[PDB]
RNA sequence: GGCGGCCCCCUGGACGAAGACUGACGCUCAGGUGCGAAAGCGUGGGGAGCAAACAGGAUUAGAUACCCUGGUAGUCCACGCCGUAAACGAUGUCGACUUGGAGGUUGUGCCCUUGAGGCGUGGCUUCCGGAGCUAACGCGUUAAGUCGACCGCCUGGGGAGUACGGCCGCAAGGUUAAAACUCAAAUGAAUUGACGGGGGCCCGCACAAGCGGUGGAGCAUGUGGUUUAAUUCGAUGCAACG
RNA sequence: GCCCGGAUAGCUCAGUCGGUAGAGCAGGGGAUUGAAAAUCCCCGUGUCCUUGGUUCGAUUCCGAGUCCGGGCACCA
RNA sequence: AAAAAUGUUCA
RNA sequence: CGCGGGGUGGAGCAGCCUGGUAGCUCGUCGGGCUCAUAACCCGAAGGUCGUCGGUUCAAAUCCGGCCCCCGCAACCA
RNA sequence: UUGAGCCUUGAUGUGUAGGAUAGGUGGGAGGCUUUGAAGUGUGGACGCCAGUCUGCAUGGAGCCGACCUUGAAAUACCACC
């Protein structure tokens, strides 16, 4: 991700980037690997369009 | 809980006019009763009064007053993961607290009589004989320095 | 001494520590800190506010060749991220960094099984 | 089965589109034959990181573990072998049929092309669901629907995918595959309640926040044990013990 | 047997060209307490080995005495 | 979101 | 037989070179926690120091007297 | 490139108090050395950062040490360690 700005400020709030963009964490291909369950995740968000 | 919980309101000492006063005889409450307490409050205010013709009631005010607690450890829920949370203390809790330290202190201090107590005791406002110097020595020594937050 | 004036900012914000560097234009050591060195336990020594602590201590001995700005480089996951810019800017260097390096690989080698706790 | 950087070379399949041709030449399939994730085994290299094994440190009562620090073979490469997996859509193969809906992807015909586009029609593919089917859960035109042709396998559990032998394998083992004896069930699905170091949600001296106690001492009293001719009997976690 | 170096608070060790004898640690004592701890504090005790002299203070500059340790002669 | 077992037979 | 090691609360082990003082770990013991208990928690007790005597102000301690126990050898032809 | 022995030319000199330039002894106490004016103001030095140390312009005019201050003595200044 980038977040960058200019001035003291830089980054982007917690929250903001938890609502119509998610953003706290970046460490995903530094970190174990897994396939089975993080792809059903995405699946179970086809049920998050069904209203 | 669900409602912040409090009771009645005591009244402000009434032959000095004065609401500290009157909640440090209940500080030093004894039988249950406020008499007997009212008696001791009385004898070292004059002992006080002696070596200080002005106002002796600014060196509890100061002494207390310096002291600003802030610290304890407890935990809440931020975006889907807890932390545990450092939580700071609201200045107000921070004086109710205080007045009450200092008197408390007395009745441990290997004397005969409460007088001899809170006389020599009560008279310091920053170099103190009662618990206020020694709180101070662990309240800013905790804090931001072994105090990861706010 | 050397006159510096911008001194290249490295830090690395590690969970287990927050190192701070003042670096020349060659990149070249010069001075350092972490809140290890500043003093808490052997835990409190990475946290956001030792972090800002430690940014400040650093501060203090390269004085002597005058510095007035930075280029701030963050690099790695870890906290006290923003601790040590507030530190920074309020000790008479200014930012002029628009970009950081941090590295990120497209990756080689195999991360730890790691814990399954 | 499975298969991810980039380029080249060598090479297969699939699909759609128009026609053109062949003239039932075909389908499935015991045996048999080929392919097989990963580990392993054999030959030969290579060694970054990770890491069986292994060695320390830690936790725990005990810790041949969960935890931390290291770390060897191995993982990688070239060659060969062994042939299994919850090798799963837990769904044999082939062919023919039977409501529909929305998405996805990929060919192709067309429309003021008059749009970034509008309408068809094929191939593949998710999600939904109707009838029907289902024990239920569900499956539902890519079926578990409705039909047919042909194969494989099953016939209570334990004993046991073990024994014996044959076959295959360098080995490890694999494959075929019992019986004696033993049990009254074994099994699937769903329903209610209870509980979860399951989740969400909410309160109470439940806790927090405070204040005063107890356990110490001596005495009062009950109780048990013990003792006595009897120490009448009952109470027993909260929910027995002035 | 000589030549070097050493002797400081309980422990362990600094260090003043001669203003003053301090640290770190363990212990105790306290905020403490996963029981107990582990976390956090605070000091304390001196020929500064024994003699003296320089001297308005000196382990603090130094002769000697005693005790100790390295290195060397390795001596009927 | 701070380690942790164990329950003689019989309605 | 002879060299040599050791007999310690109940156990496994210190203090015994070097004579005055019995400690450590483990259990045991009382009381808790728990619904009950392991775990866990806290507080006690407990040794003619293997025996028989010798010298001394002083003996588990040093030296002898037995008693098993345990160990190293039992020499070449 | 870089140690160590000398010089030569530079820099601190903290015994009780005195903030320090009181290492220590002897020499030693008023006005030209043509420089010593001082101050104002530029530069360098030090925790003796106070104090002085140490560069240059105006000033060839005249500093100012009993300092401040403590002490038993007091700091000019010249041998010199």
């Amino acid at each position: 991700i980038k977040v960058r700005e200019n001035e003291p400020f830089d980054v982007a709030l917690r929250r903001f980037k938890r609502s119509c963009e998610k953003a706290g964490v970046l460490a995903e291909v530094r970190r174990r690997e897994f396939y089975e369950k993080p792809t059903t995740e995405r699946k179970r968000a086809k049920a998050s369009a069904v209203k | 809980r669900r409602r912040v919980i409090g009771q009645r309101k005591i009244l402000p000492d009434p032959k000095f006019g004065s609401e500290l006063l009157a909640k440090f005889v209940n500080i030093l409450m004894v039988d249950g009763k406020k008499s007997t307490a009212e008696s001791i409050v009385y004898s070292a205010l004059e002992t006080l009064a002696q070596r200080s013709g002005k106002s002796e009631l600014e060196a509890f005010e100061v002494a207390l007053e310096n002291v600003r607690p802030t610290v304890e450890v407890k935990s809440r829920r931020v975006g889907g993961s807890t932390y545990q949370v450092p939580v700071e203390v609201r200045p107000v809790r921070r004086n109710a607290l205080a007045m009450r330290w200092i008197v408390e202190a007395a009745r441990k201090r290997g004397d005969k009589s409460m007088a001899l107590r809170l006389a020599n005791e009560l008279s310091d406002a920053a170099e103190n004989k009662g618990t206020a110097v020694k709180k101070r020595e662990d309240v800013h020594r905790m804090a931001e320095a072994n105090k990861a937050f706010a | 001494r050397k006159q510096v004036s911008d001194g290249v900012a490295h830090i690395h914000a590690s969970f287990n520590n927050t190192i701070v560097t003042i670096t020349d234009r060659q990149g070249n050591a010069l001075g350092w800190a972490t809140a290890g060195g500043s003093g808490f336990r052997g835990s409190r020594k990475s946290t956001p506010f030792a972090a800002q602590v430690a940014a400040e201590r650093c501060a203090d001995a390269v004085k002597e060749y005058g510095i007035k700005n930075l280029e701030v480089m963050v690099k790695g996951p870890g906290p006290g991220r923003e601790s040590t810019i507030r530190a920074l800017n309020a000790a008479g260097f200014r930012i002029t960094n628009i970009t950081d390096v941090t590295p990120i690989p497209h990756n080689g080698c195999r991360p730890p099984k790691k814990r399954r706790v």
